[PDB]
């Protein structure tokens, strides 16, 4: 855990195509916004924007972003 | 400041092969059963939402064996892309 | 195609039945695919696999049911049997009766029905019991 501050967010609800992040200043954002999914019970629309407060020790640059086939998007940033 | 981008994520002789095009027919719906020798499969997609209008289907196809063939050496596989192949390896 | 949908084209062998959907949007008031505009409710389907006698269309209330089902034939790979019962949801404005349908030589049913039969109203909002 020490050295690199990583945040784990389950993006399983959303598609890998409709995925947005964007750094902007010290804070690190994450935007999704789906269209109406087919589903089993009926049509469903979902939109979520979670802003992760990155520390002053961690850079804006070299911020790695990867999502597993299970739907676990890990936003990591080395400090220093 | 600038935006960050996400990443991740990765015949002739002695053999007989039968690759078919399984559209939106799920593996829970598709069933590949082999009788005496003839290779059979049935799609059968239930009455789903199907975006615009609610649709349903059924696609049962039987493929004849080339005489010298045993219904045990054949091992089928439904690829993620959609193409389901019934071949002997 | 790959996990991130990065494709690498391939055909070579034979294929089976079914088709892929056309251009359509959501969040409307009404609900190959539909092309229903303001006044004329038209549709289209790839019924090329089926013979004209095999195709049966009926408007059970407000739903234009397009039933198919064709027994085993020669095709190319072997004996193949198909079946499909695609139903369309017409708005309250469109008449359940007075629906036209045309099968092309290519094998495409081009359904049509005009809007103007009912007033078509409603919103209503319920309260939580807790």
């Amino acid at each position: 855990s020490e050295g690199k501050f990583q945040a784990f967010l389950d993006v399983s609800h959303f598609t890998p195509d409709e995925v947005t992040v964007r750094t902007v200043d010290n804070l690190l954002e994450v935007s999704a916004r789906h269209p109406q999914r087919l589903d089993r019970h009926g049509f469903v629309s979902r939109e979520f924007c979670r802003t992760y407060v990155l520390p002053a020790d961690v850079d804006p640059w070299r911020v790695r972003a990867a999502l597993s086939h299970d739907g676990i998007l890990n936003l990591e940033a080395p400090r220093g | 400041m600038a935006k960050i981008i996400l990443r991740h994520l990765i015949e002739g002789k002695s053999h007989f092969q039968i690759l078919l095009d399984v559209v939106q027919f799920l593996p829970e719906d598709i069933i590949i059963q082999t009788f005496e020798g003839w290779l059979l499969i049935k799609a059968q997609h239930g009455t789903r939402m199907d975006e615009h209008g609610f649709i349903s289907r059924s696609f049962t196809r039987q493929y004849k064996l080339p005489d010298g063939v045993e219904i045990k050496d054949l091992s089928a596989v439904l690829c993620h892309d959609g193409i389901l192949v019934v071949e002997v390896k």
